[PDB]
Formats: C-alpha cells, sequence, structure tokens
C-alpha cells in the first residue's frame, strides 16, 4: 500500500455515466460467480431485452455506527429497493427482471477510530438469528476496518430458483452491515459514523411489458 | 370523623358526561376552586362529539362549575383532507392533577395519525396550563409507532407533580402493553413546545425503556403515586403494574432523579394488585409509606369460602429500606375495596396523617361507600373512623361514589383539610368539610371517697337532724387547633348511684336530688373551669344495701348549633375521648 | 426347468444407508436447465476452507481486548471441536456430524483498534500431558508464533496436528487422551496504548484437515 | 456418483432411473479454497 | 503468514510455517453426494404428505446439512409403511387426484416400499430460504406482538407449497422416508452446533472394556 500511515490504494468503478474513486480500497469482492449465466432462457420466449440507462449507481443511508452499538447490530437493506431513477420505471413498467448488484459501503472516520464492519451480501435473507452472525462470514462479505480502508465493494450476479425474478413480490438479495467490534473514539476519532451505501445494477434484462393508464 | 355529612357541598353536571370521573382541588394565588374531570362531556369543538372537559367549580359563593378551555379547537390536519388527530371520545378529563397555579388534564383515548401512513393509534395527549399559558404535552406521540413503540401508549392514563416541579406520566400501552413510565419538568414542557411540531423532544426526560417480551401486557403506569423512598429529598415514583407477573400483580418504584429501579407484587391471581397507588407518611416518621390497592382480592370466612372483598397493602417505610407490610381487608362483597385511595394530611389534626379507602361499588342499591382511616404511631388503624355513604340512585352504570376521590387540601382555612368524592355514574361531584376537633379535659373527684356512715357532718336545712355528707366535684377543659369559637358552652350531667328502680343511696344537699344538670361554659385555650357541690348518704335504716359502691356519673354535651361558624360548620369532639366519666365511693362497716 | 436360487437369510432387509437405489415408477422427466448457477459447491470442507468463521469469547463476542495488568492470557481453550469458544463456527457446526477428524485448523486473529495503538500478540499449543501455560514465558517453551500490528492487520496461525493416532474424536467424554488435544493459549506480549482495543479473531480449516465416520447425535 | 459402497448397476434404463437434466446455451467453491493464498507474506529469514 | 484482514480472499496456512509437513488427506465423507443420500424419518400425517423436503427434521444430519444451502436439487427417493395401496401424484397436482389408481400406486407388500421418484419442479432449483419481500431488515421491531404476533408469522414469506415434487396418499401411513439422489447444491448457509452451557459440551460416548 504505502510505507506511513498515509494510504494510496486507488480503485475507480465507472457504472453508466457515473464513476466513483476510492484511495483506500482492499479489493473488489465477487460473490458466487465472475461472469453471468445464460440470460435467454426457455421461458421467455426470447422477449427478453437489455435496458442499458438502468445499470448505474444510486445512494441510499444505511444506519449510524455510533459507540454505543455492540456486536450484533444488523442494518438489512433488501434490494432491489424504491428506486428513483429509471431503473425503478422497469419495475412498473416490465413484469420480469433480472440483474446483479455491484455494492460498494461507505464508513468516513478518520483513521483513529477502533471498530470493525462487516458489510455481507446474503440471498434469500428471510430471518437471521443471534448466533447465525457468527458465520455471516459464509457470504460475499468484506470488513471496513477504520485503521485501513473506508470503503467494501462487493459484485454479485442474480441468484434465483427462476431465471428471472418478479421483483414486486421477491427481494432476492439482502445487503446485511453487521458491527463486529464496537466504535471507539479514542482521542482523536470521529465522534460518530455514518455509514452509506452506493448501489448499482448490472445486466439488468426485462421481459413482458405491462399496459399504462398514461 | 370529623368529615361533614348534614350539608356537604353537591356539584352536577350533564348527564353521561361521568362527571365525577377525576377530582382535585385549585389553589392559585388568594381565590379556591374545585377541579372535576368529564371525559364525556360534549365541547363546542369543531366538530368533536364527547370530547370531554374539565370543569372549574366554584366553591365561593353559589355552586357555579365554568368549564375551563385548554383547547378549543377540531381536528388538526396532517395534509390536504388528511385529519392528524381524532379527538372525538378522547376522554379528556379522565385524569386530573393540579399544583399551585398549573393544571395538568390528560386525554387517554386520544387517536393520532402517524406521521406516515394514515392510523390511529391512541398516544394519548394532555393540556398543561400555567395561568395564562396553556401548552400541549404528549410524549406518546413520536415516532416510535404501533404497539411495539409508544402508538398504543395512552399517555396521561395517570398522571402526579413531584415537588420538584416535575410531571409523572403513565402510559400502560407502550410496547406492546408492557406500559411506560415517562417523566418531564414542567419547565421544557412548556419551553420545548411547539405548535407545529407534533413529536417534541425534551432535553430532561426520564422514562423506562422497552423491555422483554415476557414483560409484554403488564400495564405499568396504569396507577402514579409520588414519594422519596432513597432519602435524598427528590420524590421517586410509584406506579401499579397490574397485570405484571402472570396476573399477579406488581408495583414498581423507581428513582426520581435518574428512573432507576423496590418492587412489591401480588398474592392473589388477577386480585389486581396495583390499581390504585398512593405514597404518604401514616405513621409521622417523615418516611413515605406506600398504599397498594387490589379490589378483586378475595377472602376466606368462617365458612371457608371464597369471597371478593378486596384488599390494600400497608407498606411502612423503614430507614432500614425494607417495608413493613400490613394487609387491610373490605368489608363487602363485590364493593372493590381499595379502588381509590387518597391520602387526607392530618385529617383531625392529631398529629399523624390519614388516608381515605372507597368501595365504589358498596353500600345499599350499590351506590358507593368511603372508608375514613386515622394514622398513628404504630401505622394505620385498621378501623374506619367514619363511613361515607352515596346517596344518589343508578340509571345505567353504577353511581361510582368514590371512584376518584382528592384531599388534603384546607379549602376553607378551618385548619382542617377537605375531601372531594365523584361519583361519575350519577354525574354528581361532592365536598365534605372537615369539622373542628375539640379535646376535653373532664375531672370528676368525690372526697372523701370512703364514707363513714356515722360522719353526720353536713347539717341539712328543714330538719335538727345532721345527715353523712360529702364533696363531688366536675371540671372542664377543653382546646383545639384551626378556625373555631373561643367560647364553649357545655351541658354537664350528674347521677349519684347510677349503678340503681333501685334506691339511690346518696343524693345532692342543696337539692334533695340525686340528679343534677349545669349549663357550664368554659373558654377554648382558657382555664380549667370547675364547680363543685355537696352530696350527702341516706340514713342508715332507709336501704339495706351497704355493700354495693356508689357510683357517680359525670356526662357532658357540647351545644352543637350554637357553635357553627359562618357557614354552620359545627364542631366535633375527639375520637377516643370519653364522653362520660365515672368515679364511686364506698360505705365501711 | 428354469433357474435355481438359493434365497439367502439375513440378506435383503431394509438398511437406511445401503448403496442401492429404488424402482422408477414414472419415466422421462426432463429437468429445466440448472448449468452454472452460481455459488456451486461440492464438498463441504471447501466452504469450511474458503470461508472462516468467527470465535466466541466471554460475553459472547468473536474478539477479545486487550488487558492492560500483570494477567496477559486473552483466551486459553481446549483444542477441540466441541469447545466452547468453536461453537458458533461453520468448522464445528460441521464436525457435530462426524465422529473423527484430522489434520489442521486455522486460526485468523484480525487487529481491529486505531492507527496510533500497537500491541503484540502470541498464540502457543500445549500439548497434552501437562498442565497448560499461565505466562508467556513459560509458553515459549511450545509451539508457538509471535506477530505484532502493522500495515497487514490479519494473522494465521495453524494448529499443528499433533496426536498418538491418526484420528481424533470430535465429541468429548471424561477427562482422556482422544477427547483433550491439549489447549490453544492466547497471549499478550506487549500494547501501547491499546487500552480496549478488539482483536477479532476467526477459524477455518486447513489444507489437510479431514473429517470421517459421518454421525447422526441431535441438535442441529 | 453418491452413496456407494457397491456398484450394483440399473436394470433399467437411465430415462427411467432418473430425471434427465438439460443443457442451455466443484465450480465455486473448489476454486476459491484452491487459490487460497498459502505461502508466507512476509520476507522469512531464518 | 500476515494479509490484509479485509481483503476477504480465503488465506490458508499450514504447518510448513514453522517446520512442519501438510499431509495427504481423504475427503470422501463430506461430498454433498454422499453424504446426503441417506435415509431420513420424517414424522408423517394420517393419509395425505405432501413431498416437501423442508419437513424434515432440522436437527438431523440429512435436515441440518440440507438447510446448510440456500438452492438445491435432487431427485427422490421413498420408503413408506402404508396400509392399502400407495398413490403418488406429480408436482402441481389437485389433491382430488391422490384418490384415483392411474397415477403411479404400489400395491401393499409388506413390510413396506420404497420409490425412486423423479423431480418434478416447474424451477430450475429448489430452495431452503424464501424471502419474497420481508426483511427490513434492521433487527426488526416489536411492532406486532402478543395476539397479533403468532398470526404474524408470515407478514414477510417464504412457502415450500409451491416448491412441491408431489404428495402421497395412503389410508393409513405409518412410517415416511426420504433419500435424496444426486444431490447438488448452491449458495451455503450457516450451520450451529449446540452450546454448551460448560467450557466444552461433553456427552456420552460408547464404553467397550479398555
Ligand atoms: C366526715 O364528714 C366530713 C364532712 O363531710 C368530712 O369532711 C371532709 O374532710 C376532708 C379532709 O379534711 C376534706 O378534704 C378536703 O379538705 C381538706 C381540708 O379540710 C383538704 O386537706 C383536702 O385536700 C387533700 O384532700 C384530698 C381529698 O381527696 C386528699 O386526697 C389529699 O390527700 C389531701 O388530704 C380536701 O380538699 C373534705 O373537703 C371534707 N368534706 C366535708 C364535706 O366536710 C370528713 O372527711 C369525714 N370524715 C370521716 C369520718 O371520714
Ligand atoms: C432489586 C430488583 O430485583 N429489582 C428489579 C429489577 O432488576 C427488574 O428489572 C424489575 C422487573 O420487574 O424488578 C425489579
Ligand atoms: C341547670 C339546668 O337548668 N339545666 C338545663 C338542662 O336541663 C337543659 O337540658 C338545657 C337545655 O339546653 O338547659 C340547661
Ligand atoms: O443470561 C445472560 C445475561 O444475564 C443477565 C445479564 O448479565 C446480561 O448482560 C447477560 O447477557
Ligand atoms: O439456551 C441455553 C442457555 O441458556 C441460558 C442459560 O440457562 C445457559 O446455562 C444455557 O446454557
Ligand atoms: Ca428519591
Ligand atoms: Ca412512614
Ligand atoms: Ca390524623
Ligand atoms: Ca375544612
Amino acid at each position: 500500500e504505502e510505507t506511513t500511515l498515509l494510504e494510496d490504494r486507488i480503485l475507480t468503478t465507472r457504472n453508466g455515466h457515473t464513476t466513483s474513486t476510492t484511495q483506500s480500497s482492499v479489493g473488489v469482492t465477487y460473490g458466487y460467480a465472475t461472469t453471468e449465466d445464460f440470460v435467454s432462457g426457455p421461458n421467455t420466449s426470447g422477449l427478453e431485452t437489455r435496458v442499458v440507462q438502468a445499470e448505474r449507481f444510486f445512494k441510499t443511508h444505511l444506519f449510524d455506527w455510533v459507540t454505543s452499538d455492540s456486536f450484533g447490530r444488523c442494518h438489512l437493506l433488501e434490494l432491489p429497493t424504491d428506486h428513483k431513477g429509471v431503473y425503478g420505471s422497469l419495475t412498473d413498467s416490465y413484469a420480469y427482471m433480472r440483474n446483479g448488484w455491484d455494492v460498494e459501503v461507505t464508513a468516513v472516520g478518520n483513521q483513529f477510530n477502533g471498530g470493525c464492519l462487516l458489510v455481507a451480501m446474503v440471498p434469500e435473507l428471510c430471518s437471521i438469528n443471534k448466533r447465525e452472525l457468527y458465520q455471516l462470514t459464509l457470504f460475499p462479505h468484506q470488513f471496513i476496518n477504520p485503521r485501513t480502508n473506508m470503503t467494501a465493494h462487493i459484485t454479485v450476479p442474480f441468484v434465483g430458483v427462476n431465471r428471472y425474478d418478479q421483483y414486486k413480490v421477491h427481494k432476492p438479495w439482502t445487503l446485511v452491515v453487521m458491527v463486529v467490534a464496537p466504535l471507539t473514539v479514542n482521542t482523536e476519532g470521529a465522534p460518530q459514523i455514518k455509514v452509506y451505501a452506493n448501489i448499482a445494477p448490472t445486466n439488468v434484462h426485462v421481459a413482458g411489458e405491462f399496459p399504462s393508464k398514461e | 370523623f370529623n368529615l361533614d355529612v348534614d350539608s356537604p357541598a353537591e356539584y352536577s353536571g350533564p348527564e353521561g358526561s361521568y362527571f365525577g370521573f377525576a377530582v382535585d382541588f385549585f389553589v392559585p394565588s388568594s381565590r379556591m376552586f374545585l377541579l372535576v374531570g368529564a371525559p364525556k362531556a360534549n365541547t363546542t369543538q369543531p366538530g368533536i362529539v364527547e370530547g370531554g372537559q374539565v370543569l372549574k367549580c366554584d366553591w365561593s359563593s353559589t355552586r357555579r362549575c365554568q368549564p375551563i378551555e385548554f383547547d378549543a379547537t377540531g381536528n388538526r390536519d396532517y395534509a390536504k383532507d388528511d385529519p392528524l388527530e381524532f379527538k372525538s371520545h378522547q376522554w379528556f378529563g379522565a385524569s386530573v392533577r393540579s399544583k399551585q397555579d398549573k393544571i395538568l388534564a390528560c386525554a387517554p383515548l386520544y387517536h393520532w395519525r402517524t406521521e406516515m401512513k394514515q392510523e390511529r393509534e391512541p398516544v394519548g395527549t394532555c393540556f398543561l396550563q400555567d395561568g395564562t399559558k396553556t401548552v400541549e404535552y404528549a410524549p406518546c406521540r413520536s415516532q416510535d409507532i404501533d404497539a411495539d413503540g409508544q402508538g398504543f401508549c395512552q399517555g396521561g392514563f395517570s398522571i402526579d407533580f413531584t415537588k420538584a416541579d416535575r410531571v409523572l406520566l403513565g402510559g400502560p400501552g407502550s410496547f406492546y402493553w408492557q406500559g411506560q413510565l415517562i417523566s418531564d419538568q414542567v419547565a421544557e414542557i412548556v419551553s420545548k413546545y411547539d405548535p407545529n411540531v407534533y413529536s417534541i423532544k425534551y432535553n430532561n426526560q426520564l422514562a423506562t425503556r422497552t423491555a422483554q417480551a415476557i414483560f409484554d401486557d403488564s400495564y405499568l403506569g396504569y396507577s402514579v403515586a409520588v414519594g422519596d423512598f432513597n432519602g435524598d429529598g427528590i420524590d421517586d415514583f410509584v406506579s401499579g403494574v397490574p397485570r405484571a407477573a402472570r396476573t399477579l400483580g406488581m408495583v414498581y418504584i423507581y428513582d426520581g432523579k435518574n428512573m432507576s429501579s423496590y418492587n412489591f407484587t401480588g398474592e392473589q391471581m388477577a386480585a389486581y394488585f396495583g390499581f390504585s397507588v398512593a405514597a404518604t407518611d401514616i405513621n409521622g416518621d417523615d418516611y413515605a409509606d406506600v398504599f397498594i390497592g387490589a379490589p378483586l382480592f378475595m377472602d376466606r370466612g368462617s365458612d371457608g369460602k371464597l369471597q371478593e372483598v378486596g384488599q390494600v397493602s400497608v407498606s411502612l417505610q423503614r430507614a432500614s429500606g425494607d417495608f413493613q407490610t400490613t394487609k387491610l381487608n373490605g368489608f363487602e362483597v363485590f364493593a372493590r375495596f381499595g379502588s381509590a385511595i387518597a391520602p387526607l394530611g392530618d385529617l383531625d389534626q392529631d398529629g399523624f396523617n390519614d388516608i381515605a379507602i372507597a368501595a365504589p361499588y358498596g353500600g345499599e342499591d350499590k351506590k358507593g361507600i368511603v372508608y375514613i382511616f386515622n394514622g398513628r404511631s404504630t401505622g394505620l388503624n385498621a378501623v374506619p373512623s367514619q363511613i361515607l355513604e352515596g346517596q344518589w340512585a343508578a340509571r345505567s352504570c353504577p353511581p361510582s361514589f368514590g371512584y376518584s376521590m382528592k384531599g388534603a387540601t384546607d379549602i376553607d382555612k378551618n385548619g382542617y383539610p377537605d375531601l372531594i368524592v365523584g361519583a361519575f355514574g350519577v354525574d354528581r361531584a361532592i365536598l365534605y368539610r372537615a369539622r373542628p376537633v375539640i379535646t376535653v379535659n373532664a375531672g370528676l373527684e368525690v372526697y372523701p371517697s370512703i364514707l363513714n356512715q356515722d360522719n353526720k357532718t353536713c347539717s341539712l336545712p328543714g330538719t335538727a337532724l345532721k345527715v353523712s355528707c360529702f364533696n363531688v366535684r366536675f371540671c372542664l377543659k377543653a382546646d383545639g387547633k384551626g378556625v373555631l369559637p373561643r367560647k364553649l358552652n357545655f351541658q354537664v350531667e350528674l347521677l349519684l348511684d347510677k349503678l340503681k328502680g333501685a334506691i339511690r343511696r346518696a343524693l345532692f344537699l342543696y337539692s334533695r336530688s340525686p340528679s343534677h344538670s349545669k349549663n357550664m361554659t368554659i373558654s377554648r385555650g382558657g382555664l380549667m373551669q370547675c364547680e363543685e357541690l355537696i352530696a350527702y348518704l341516706r340514713d342508715e335504716s332507709e336501704f339495706r344495701d351497704k355493700l354495693t359502691p356508689i357510683t357517680i356519673f359525670m356526662e357532658y354535651r357540647l351545644d352543637y348549633r350554637t357553635a357553627a361558624d359562618t357557614t354552620g360548620l359545627q364542631p366535633i369532639l375527639n375520637q377516643f375521648t370519653p364522653a362520660n366519666i365515672s368515679r364511686q365511693a364506698h360505705i365501711l362497716l | 426347468g428354469i433357474f435355481p436360487v438359493a434365497c439367502s437369510d439375513g440378506y435383503g432387509g431394509l438398511v437406511t444407508t445401503d448403496p442401492k437405489t429404488a424402482d422408477p415408477a414414472y419415466g422421462k422427466v426432463f429437468n429445466p436447465p440448472r448449468n452454472m448457477l452460481p455459488g456451486r459447491f461440492t464438498n463441504f470442507l471447501d466452504v469450511a476452507e474458503a470461508c472462516p468463521t468467527f470465535l466466541r469469547f466471554e460475553g459472547d463476542v468473536p474478539y477479545v481486548t486487550t488487558k492492560t495488568d500483570s494477567d496477559r492470557i486473552l483466551a486459553q481453550f481446549d483444542l477441540s471441536l466441541a469447545a466452547k469458544h468453536m461453537s458458533n463456527t461453520f468448522l464445528a457446526g460441521l464436525a457435530q456430524y462426524y465422529t473423527q477428524y484430522s489434520g489442521t485448523i486455522n486460526l485468523h486473529f484480525m487487529f481491529t483498534g486505531p492507527t496510533d495503538a500497537k500491541a503484540r500478540y502470541m498464540i502457543a499449543y500445549a500439548p497434552p500431558g501437562m498442565e497448560p501455560p499461565k505466562t508467556p514465558e513459560a509458553a515459549a517453551h511450545c509451539i508457538h508464533a509471535e506477530w505484532d500490528t502493522g500495515l497487514n492487520s490479519k494473522f494465521t496461525f495453524s494448529i499443528p496436528y499433533l496426536s498418538a493416532a491418526d484420528y481424533a474424536y470430535t465429541a468429548s467424554d471424561t477427562a482422556e487422551t482422544t477427547n483433550v488435544q491439549g489447549w490453544v493459549c492466547l497471549f499478550q506480549i506487549t500494547h501501547g496504548k491499546a487500552d480496549g482495543d478488539a482483536l477479532v479473531v476467526l477459524a477455518s480449516a486447513g489444507k489437510d484437515f479431514e473429517l470421517r465416520l459421518p454421525v447422526d447425535a441431535r441438535t442441529q | 456418483s453418491g452413496n456407494t459402497g457397491s456398484i450394483i448397476n440399473n436394470y433399467y434404463m437411465q430415462q427411467y432411473q432418473n430425471s434427465m437434466d438439460t443443457q442451455l446455451g466443484n465450480d465455486w467453491f473448489s476454486k476459491l479454497a484452491s487459490s487460497a493464498f498459502s505461502g508466507l507474506f512476509g520476507a522469512l529469514l531464518a | 503468514t500476515t494479509s490484509a484482514g479485509e481483503s476477504a480472499d480465503p488465506v490458508t496456512a499450514t504447518v510448513e510455517n514453522y517446520g512442519g509437513e501438510t499431509q495427504v488427506q481423504r475427503r470422501q465423507h463430506t461430498d454433498v453426494s454422499f453424504i446426503l443420500d441417506r435415509f431420513v424419518k420424517v414424522t408423517p400425517k394420517d393419509q395425505i404428505n405432501v413431498l416437501d423436503l423442508m419437513q424434515t427434521p432440522a436437527h438431523t444430519l440429512v435436515g441440518a446439512l440440507l438447510r446448510t444451502a440456500t438452492y438445491y436439487f435432487a431427485d427422490l427417493e421413498v420408503a413408506v409403511k402404508h396400509e392399502g395401496n400407495l398413490t403418488w401424484v406429480p408436482n402441481g397436482a389437485p389433491e382430488t387426484a391422490l384418490d384415483n389408481t392411474t397415477n403411479p400406486t404400489a400395491y401393499h407388500k409388506a413390510p413396506l416400499t420404497r420409490l425412486a421418484l423423479p423431480y418434478t419442479a416447474p424451477h430450475r432449483v429448489l430452495a431452503t430460504v424464501y424471502n419474497g419481500n420481508c426483511k427490513y431488515g434492521e433487527s426488526h421491531t416489536t411492532n406486532v406482538r402478543g395476539d397479533l404476533q403468532v398470526l404474524a408469522q408470515k407478514v414477510a414469506r417464504t412457502l415450500p407449497t409451491s416448491f412441491n415434487y408431489g404428495a402421497i396418499k395412503a389410508t393409513r401411513v405409518t412410517e415416511l422416508l426420504y433419500r435424496m439422489k444426486r444431490a447438488e447444491t448452491y449458495c451455503p448457509r450457516p450451520l450451529l452446533a449446540i452450546h454448551p452451557s460448560e467450557a466444552r459440551h461433553k456427552q456420552k460416548i460408547v464404553a467397550p472394556v479398555k
């Protein structure tokens, strides 16, 4: 990385016409697959289309990581979320969609904080338990350790029992951000720290256009 | 025992308005008033049926009860065509508490639309008034909503003021009916008030946080009381939790400085232990004593049959931190004794505080009964010195005389605190005044008490024969606290040989009669008045009975009609004080 | 005639784990295509190696804080899959269905405190036969490794498989050889202004970790 | 392929014993554990 | 071995780091196809038994290792002790069908009857965890509790009815066993052990002479 406490591991990510640069990077984690599987299937009759305008970052707030929060504090974000972009006008236009996710979580507090976050992409998260949090690293994850990084970048494909999904009744992925070591504000640490997500869908394919009251 | 029952002050309201569901005194700064809660009273508020109102009842002169406007408005809107609140049937006035210039009333069934989805949740609300000021206080109306939050809190179900001017508020529905105690200083309630903000944050707020799911449906804040229990001057928080411990009922006591946890517990299932609580020092040791009510408690009699009578647990606070708990049972079956418990202060001004306990559904025709219990050194005297009876019949909901009551207020400045009793079932409220207590030092001396039949000292006018005589002497001395006449006329009665159809062996000399009466008029606080006279024995050959002692009986009666004052409040003589005393005299052989 | 056959006794009873297939009842069904789905795992121990999971310490936390006193023992526990510290790992939840194991267990120690907090740690292996060590100076005569915090925030130590027999039990019965494989002792050599930090610790399977002889005791 | 400690093969055709797979158009956690960085990362002395 | 702590890259070390040597290992017993190919006992209903694999006890070998994977494929084998004839009906078929003999029906032959059943779901792969739209999650709130609570189960999703191989019906089904053939698994999930009360979960192992 660098010889001193100062840190230079530059990583840039362009989704569409939107970029995102990080200088405290650990690398991108690929989960369960590096590429996609077969988009064209026997269930859409070749009427699937790729919409390239929908593949770009959108931002959202997760939670405040304060010193009083102890091990096991979760924040669950079900994907796809309520989106006001062009990706949102796809769940009102089309009946079936499929896409992967490009998730980048940020927690900025200076390197004089302790504590550790574990951000993980969990498929089909119907229920989590207190003991199951000990095995949360079975999923695509990265740690956010304020002495080393502020960013965790996790790319992940489409998973499901079906090849296309009906996102209005099914949320396949879930972004869970867990406190594994509570925050510390020692003498020079930032008092609290806000956690943000910078998500972007990838390889979005749609099929079956619904009628319009417009 | 000194409460006036002849002509007590009656107050009424609209039928069906539940006039008397809550009562209190209002003493500002120099007229005296009465506060009656009518949670079902119709208001002129725009489109609000039975909003409920609190009435200020003028005690001075006429019996007028002018309503108080805390809120004259209707339902505010969240947006266009989207009501924010539902004041209809909000039961405002279900709980009224006053301290000097500050009047706090609440609406336990006030419903409120969330700032998100369109809901109708009973967070409850209150209105605090400080003379000219009047703000709104809804601590449960917050961002924490829907059952598991403070959505069904019904904040204001019970309220109380501390001595440091801090409000104690109870809400039995918070966190799936775990209940919640909320305490705010009266300073921030008005200082942080904002008419455009529906969820006000108070910087110095004390509250019970949410607990484990096994604590659900316990009803904390069902009733509240204040008093010091850790000996630091600050009033602590006593609250009943009647469904806690699998319907056994509990009572929690928190620190009034930081909401830090004593805990009482019931002995019987579903006896509603904690339905009412009260804190007053009953034994003069300046240590606040805990009173807990359980109206549904069942007792066994000599026939060994269960009968619902009600029970109050008297827990004396020892300096040891422990309690000296005494259980006091009800008297009538299904009367729900212990529904209301009201500290009276020193009702009789004897040196110890007193307390009143009610059986609202007792007495003839389910009218209602209030029992008056006096305090003493050993604790609370378990025998009631007075029994207050309802005088009104039922209509649909029983009269409920005693369902709510308030005391410990000298409203007429007679030196003796009075009592308000609310009978909401008949929409009535009754003020009983305390009559001045007169302690009386009566005396009786017979000398000599050993009579020599052959003494024959005192001559008898009309005859040359002299008789065996002796002296009878009686004394009166009376004094009392508070406002009462400085002159006191009594009616003294004397009987010789009280034990005797039979022949009386002694009679008075200057009358030749065993009976003598004396209109005596003594002064309050003044010296002891004492009039004596000569009685003589009959001749030896006038009776055979020489062994039976001759009992000299003295009895006195006070003129109550002439002792009355202004309104006609007639004083009363102290309890446990003999209205008559008797000495005797023997004959030798 | 026809072919003579001797129907033997003791044969043919249903065995719930026999290498035999049932008879078909219903034919010619074609599955929906599922080639190249993400996340295929063929062996339970492939996931136990690529994915460490947390340990569990006093107070139910995956980290051990830097103590500042004459004591320097952070954790000290039985090298046993049935241990309390190992109880929430995937390696011990997967080993409860087997009666014997063999090979190496990796421990991952990731330091969490700030950039001005510094510490030096020591992990040792006490074989069975005498009591485990109580100070780092007595544990320096074992098999140990020692590291300190810096730019790289994780250190991995491999608990060596020393044993008399080639396999060891995954369960524990009494004080006996096979169920006590010694201890694993974590010490804190030094620290500089590391007061109240955390050293989260993971665990996984080694290269040669093996686990055989399935069994079903109870309690998923 | 699965549970066998014996190899008595099948009377029946594969078309009746199982359900037949179809192709459209050990994978992940075997390549992920095999790409595990095993070697020592420092500058080994002694 | 030092390394970046949060890279999430799998980092293995060996006993060569301090002078050992990694030994060879045989891993046939943790193969997914090998270990899931056992009969596991299922609590049967009286007559009708929809053949879902999530009906297996979760504390069992096959039950606990199946729930350690989000998605799974397998053909099914069934062992049944029943009274009267036993009828099977494929996935997506009406209940009235369980009464008709043309459907695969196995006449009673003591003591039991084992059938090889194919995969008949409309899905390329079945699931142990279904969450249509459920979590916020953010450590879910107490908002629905008490009475509304026991009903509140499905405020989210999870339903294996759709993912059904089929049903069996007999006059009286006494015992039922499942065996997974050709088991494939995807996306592993947590797997927990018994949490001990002592410092170590002791137990009673079989005791020979010495
Ligand atoms: C015979 O008959 C005559 C007339 O009835 C009796 O006369 C009485 O004598 C009493 C003793 O002297 C007298 O007591 C009161 O007056 C006393 C002075 O004369 C005075 O000393 C007393 O105070 C004390 O008295 C009380 C009385 O209870 C004693 O308890 C104390 O110990 C003190 O001694 C009294 O004030 C009484 O008034 C007087 N009565 C009359 C009517 O003359 C006489 O006692 C009789 N004697 C016989 C034979 O018993
Ligand atoms: Ca106090
Ligand atoms: Ca006391
Ligand atoms: Ca008194
Ligand atoms: Ca008075």
